[PDB]
C-alpha cells in the first residue's frame, strides 16, 4: 500500500536510482483516482533530488487469495515518453501487470524475473 | 457471553475462584443471581476434569488454581467426580430467592451441587395429573 | 383474591400431560402440512395464461449466511443463501378492495409456535388450515396470476440467472440506530437447491443471518416482463410436468464436482 | 486418521444443513482435485491455472506457514524466499484453478503458525522451488522440525515474545534478555489458561466427521 | 438550572400525578402451599426456604465440630443421620453427621 512517505526501494538500473543516496525517498504522489497505490499503480518518487514517474511491482500490505505478499515495496522507473527509464529490472515481478488495465507490456518486456 | 463484573478480568476469575472454592466447601451457597448464572457454568466444567481422571495432570492445575484450599482437591476426585459419574450433567442447581432486604434489592440465588447431603431445597411442583384438566387430558390421549 | 392472574400455557400443564401435548402439537402441524401439500387437487383457481404487464407473486425466505461460489472462468463469488420456509398463500385482496391498480397477495412462512400467540392469529390460520407464521407481508399480484389461497409456493418459483429484489430490516445498532427496512435491487440467482429450498443470490443481503426477507421479482425497467419464460403464476410440484433437479445452476457457474477449470 | 481443519465446524448459530451441503461439495471437489494431508511447516509444490496466462499452469513451492478458513473457503498459506523475495501465497483448497496439491517435504514446524518467520533469518524460510518430494513414512507421524530459528532486531511485525503469542520456536534467549521477557510477561492473563468459558471441545464432531467423510468415498 | 419563573404547584401536580410517574401495580402474586404464605410465580417461599438453610446452618455447625480443624475437607462421601437413625452399612466410607434432632419431616 504505497502512500504518503513510505519508504520504498527503487529496483532499476537507473542512474539516479543505482547510485546510493543518504535521503531516504519520500514518494510524493499516486497516479490514480484513489489514493493508495498497488501494484502496477504510477506514481511519483524523488530520487537523486530529482522527480520521476514509477511503477509499483511490489508492496507490503495484505493482499488478496492466492497471491504473494513481497516483503519490500518494488518500484520501476517510467519515463515521460512511456518508456522505462531503466532498462532491466531485478526484483521478481509478478505477471497480473499484463492483464491489469494500462500500458503495462513495456514494464513487462524488461522483467527479466516473473513469479 | 461474559457478564462484565470485577475491577478486571483478573478480579473476575478470583471473585469466581473465591465462589467457587466456597461451593465446593459447602455444596450449597447463596449469592446474587447474577452470580450464580455466571459461575454455575465454571462448576459443570470443573465436575468434568473431576471425571476426566484424579492422574489427568492439568486437571490439578485447573484445580489447584480454582480451589484456594487443597483440601478440597482430594474432595474433588474422590467425592464430586465419584458422585457424578452417573450424571451427564446438570451437576449445579441454581434457583431464584427473594432478593436481598439490605436496602440494594440485589436479585439473590441459591447454588448447589446436586447429590449433596444437605437437606433437599423446596422446589417447584407441577400440577398433578389428578386435576381435571389435566383429566380431561388424559381421556384425550387414551382416545388417541 | 378476585383478580386477575398471569398464566403460560405449561403452567396448569402436568409432566405426563406435557409430553402428550408436544406430540398433539407435532401431528396437528404434519396434517395440516400435507392437507395443503397439493393446491392443484383442492378446487384450484382458474389460472391464465401470461400477457404483457402480469406480476407475480413474491416469497418470504430465511437468511442462511454467505458461502465462496465458483464460476466456470474459475472466478470466486461471494454468495449470500437464501431459504424459502413453509411459504404459503395466506389471504386474497381484491383489485378494487386493496388498490383500484393492481390487487395484493399475503404470503406468509416461517411457521412459527402456537403456545405464545394471541389467539385472533390462531382462528385466522385455523380457518386457512396451516400453522402460525412468523410473519405477513403483502405482494401486488395481478389478476390472471392470482392463486389460490393456502396453495404452497417454493424457491422454485424464481429460475437460476433471474435478477430479484429482496428488502428486510437492517440490524439494528441501538442508541449511538438501523432496524430500518431497506430493499437492494437488481441481483442475480446462482443456484437453487430444490430439495432444501435453497436459493443462492449474488451479493449481500441486510440483516443478520437467520433473518427472515421478503423476495420479489426484480423490478428494473430492464427485467420488466421476466416472468414469461418462468412459471408464470408460479412453479407447482403438484402439477409435477417436468421434475426439476434438486440443484439449478446457471451456466457459467461451476458446479463442484467438475474438472478443475484450467484457463486455455 | 487425519481429519482436515476445514471439515471441522466452528460454535455458532450456523444452520448445521449448510455445512451439509458445503460438505458434499468438498466431497464430491475431493475426487476431482486430490488434497493430500499436510500441516504447517510442511513444503508443498502446487499445480494452479494461471488466469493472466493463457493455457499455461504454473507450480509453486513453499513451507507452509498458516491454515485458515473452513468448510469450501478453507485456505492453506505456503511460504518461500524467491530471489531473495519472501512470497506468501494463500491457496483455497477447493477453488477450480488448483491443478493438482503435491506435499514434496511432510513434515511439522515447532509452532502451528510461522508468520515469526518473517523476522527470522532467510535462510529458515529459504526453500530450493526445484527440490525433489522427500521419502515419507506412512505408519508414521509427519516429521515435527525442532530447529529454533534466529530472529532479526528487535523491532518487529509483531511482538512474539509476549505470553499471548507464545511462540515456541524462536531463540528468545539469544536476542531477549530475561527481564525483557518479564515485561512481556506483564500481558501474562494467567487466568486465561484457567478459564473453562473460553473451551470448545470438537472431538466428538471430529470423530463423527470421519465416518461421513469415509462414507461419501 | 433555573427556569426564568416559579414553576406553578397546578404545573407540578399535573406532572407528577400523570400515569407514567404513578405506582404500578402488580398481578403476579401467588400463594405458597407449602408455608400458606404469598409468593410471587417466578421466586420461591421464604418461610419454608428459611427452615432449610436454619437446619443447613445447624448440620454445618455439627460438621465443623467433628472437623475439628482448619482445611480437613475429607476426600469421602458425607451423610447426615439424626437421632433415631443409626450407621448403616450402606453409610460405611462416608463422612457421617449426627444431628440430636429427628428426623425432620420434610427432609428424607
Ligand atoms: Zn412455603
Amino acid at each position: 500500500a504505497v502512500q504518503k512517505m513510505t519508504r520504498v526501494r527503487v529496483v532499476d538500473n537507473s542512474a539516479l536510482g543505482s547510485t546510493p543516496y543518504h535521503r531516504p525517498p519520500r514518494c510524493i504522489h499516486v497516479y490514480n483516482k484513489s489514493g493508495v497505490g498497488k501494484v502496477g499503480d504510477q506514481i511519483l518518487l524523488a530520487i537523486r533530488g530529482q522527480k520521476k514517474k514509477a511503477l509499483i511491482v511490489g508492496h507490503r500490505m495484505p493482499g488478496s487469495r492466492m497471491t504473494p505478499k513481497f516483503d519490500s515495496n518494488n518500484v520501476v522507473l517510467i519515463e515521460d515518453n512511456g518508456n522505462p527509464v531503466g532498462t532491466r529490472i531485478k526484483i521478481p515481478i509478478p505477471t497480473s501487470l499484463r492483464r491489469r488495465e494500462g500500458e503495462y507490456s513495456k514494464v513487462l518486456a524488461i522483467a527479466q524475473n516473473f513469479v | 457471553v461474559y457478564r462484565r463484573l470485577g475491577l478486571g478480568p483478573e478480579s473476575r476469575i478470583h471473585l469466581l475462584r473465591n465462589l467457587l472454592t466456597g461451593l465446593v466447601r459447602h455444596e450449597r451457597i447463596e449469592a446474587t443471581w447474577a452470580r450464580a448464572d455466571e459461575m454455575r457454568g465454571y462448576a459443570e466444567k470443573l465436575i468434568d476434569y473431576g471425571k476426566l481422571g484424579d492422574t489427568n495432570e492439568r486437571a490439578m492445575r485447573m484445580a489447584d488454581f480454582w480451589l484456594t484450599e487443597k483440601d478440597l482437591i482430594p474432595k474433588l476426585f474422590k467425592v464430586l467426580a465419584p458422585r457424578f459419574q452417573g450424571q451427564n450433567g446438570n451437576y449445579t442447581r441454581m434457583l431464584q430467592i427473594p432478593n436481598r432486604k439490605e436496602q440494594d434489592r440485589a436479585k439473590m440465588a441459591v447454588i448447589e451441587y446436586k447429590g449433596n447431603y444437605l437437606p433437599p431445597l423446596p422446589l417447584p411442583h407441577r400440577d398433578s395429573n389428578l386435576t381435571l384438566l389435566n383429566q380431561l387430558l388424559l381421556g384425550l390421549q387414551q382416545d388417541l | 383474591l378476585h383478580s386477575k392472574s398471569s398464566t403460560w400455557w405449561d403452567e396448569h400443564l402436568s409432566e405426563e400431560n406435557l409430553s402428550f401435548v408436544k406430540q398433539l402439537v407435532s401431528d396437528e402441524n404434519k396434517t395440516q402440512l400435507t392437507s395443503k401439500l397439493n393446491p392443484l387437487k383442492d378446487e384450484p383457481w382458474p389460472l391464465h395464461p401470461w400477457e404483457p404487464g402480469s406480476f407475480r407473486v413474491g416469497l418470504i425466505a430465511l437468511k442462511l449466511g454467505m458461502m465462496p461460489l465458483w464460476t466456470k472462468d474459475g472466478q470466486k463469488h461471494a454468495v449470500t443463501l437464501l431459504q424459502v420456509q413453509d411459504c404459503h398463500v395466506l389471504k386474497y385482496t381484491p383489485k378494487e378492495d386493496h388498490n383500484g391498480k393492481i390487487a395484493a397477495l399475503t404470503v406468509g412462512g416461517k411457521t412459527v409456535s402456537r403456545f405464545y400467540k394471541p389467539d385472533s392469529r390462531l382462528e385466522f390460520y385455523r380457518d386457512l388450515g396451516l400453522p402460525p407464521k412468523q410473519i405477513h407481508k403483502i405482494f401486488h399480484v395481478t389478476d390472471n396470476a392470482v392463486i389460490k389461497p393456502g396453495t404452497p409456493l417454493y424457491a422454485a418459483h424464481f429460475r437460476p440467472g433471474q435478477y430479484v429484489d429482496v428488502t428486510a430490516k437492517t440490524i439494528g445498532k441501538g442508541f449511538q440506530m438501523g432496524n430500518q427496512n431497506r430493499t437492494v435491487y437488481g441481483l442475480k440467482v446462482w443456484r437453487v437447491n430444490t430439495k432444501h429450498n435453497i436459493i443462492y443470490v449474488n451479493g449481500s443481503v441486510p440483516g443478520h443471518k437467520n433473518c427472515l426477507v421478503k423476495i420479489k421479482d426484480s423490478t428494473l425497467p430492464a427485467y420488466k416482463d421476466s416472468c414469461k419464460n418462468l412459471p408464470f403464476p408460479t412453479y407447482f410440484p403438484d402439477g409435477d410436468e417436468e421434475e426439476l433437479p434438486e440443484d439449478l445452476f446457471d451456466e457459467s457457474v461451476w458446479q463442484p464436482s467438475e474438472p478443475s477449470i484450467t484457463f486455455a | 486418521r487425519f481429519l482436515s481443519p476445514e471439515f471441522i465446524p466452528p460454535r455458532g448459530r450456523t444452520n448445521p444443513l449448510k455445512f451439509k451441503i458445503e460438505r458434499k461439495d468438498m466431497l464430491d471437489r475431493r475426487k476431482v482435485l486430490p488434497i493430500p494431508e499436510f500441516y504447517v511447516g510442511s513444503i508443498l509444490r502446487v499445480t494452479t491455472a494461471d488466469p493472466y496466462a493463457s493455457g499455461k499452469t504454473s507450480q509453486f513451492l513453499g513451507i507452509c506457514i498458516k491454515r485458515s478458513g473452513n468448510g469450501l473457503g478453507a485456505t492453506f498459506t505456503l511460504r518461500n524466499t524467491i530471489e531473495g523475495q519472501g512470497v506468501e501465497i494463500c491457496f483455497e483448497l477447493y477453488n477450480p484453478r488448483i491443478q493438482e496439491i503435491q506435499v514434496v517435504k511432510l513434515e511439522k514446524r515447532l509452532d502451528d503458525n510461522l508468520l515469526y518467520l518473517r523476522d527470522a533469518l532467510p535462510e529458515y524460510s529459504t526453500f530450493d522451488v526445484n527440490m525433489k518430494p522427500v521419502p515419507q513414512e506412512a505408519c508414521q507421524e509427519v516429521p515435527v522440525n525442532k530447529l529454533k530459528v534466529k530472529m532479526k532486531p528487535k523491532p518487529w511485525s509483531k511482538r512474539w515474545e509476549r505470553p499471548n503469542f507464545n511462540i515456541k520456536g524462536i531463540r528468545f534467549d539469544l536476542a531477549l534478555t530475561e527481564e525483557q521477557m518479564k515485561e512481556a510477561q506483564k500481558w501474562n492473563k494467567p487466568w486465561i489458561e484457567f478459564d473453562m468459558m473460553r473451551e470448545y471441545d470438537t472431538s466428538k464432531i471430529e470423530a463423527a466427521l470421519w465416518e461421513e467423510i469415509e462414507a461419501s468415498k | 438550572a433555573a427556569p426564568k419563573n416559579r414553576r406553578t404547584i397546578e404545573v407540578n401536580r399535573c406532572r407528577r400525578r400523570n400515569p407514567q410517574k404513578l405506582i404500578k401495580i402488580k398481578n403476579n402474586i401467588d400463594i405458597c402451599p407449602e408455608c400458606g404464605h404469598l409468593k410471587q410465580k417466578h421466586v420461591l417461599c421464604g418461610y419454608c426456604y428459611e427452615k432449610v438453610r436454619q437446619e443447613t446452618t445447624k448440620i454445618r455447625q455439627q460438621i465443623g465440630a467433628q472437623e475439628g480443624g482448619p482445611f480437613r475437607a475429607p476426600s469421602v462421601e458425607t451423610m447426615v443421620l439424626y437421632t433415631g437413625e443409626k450407621p448403616s452399612e450402606k453409610d460405611q466410607g462416608k463422612r457421617i453427621v449426627e444431628r440430636n434432632i429427628k428426623r425432620p419431616s420434610w427432609f428424607t
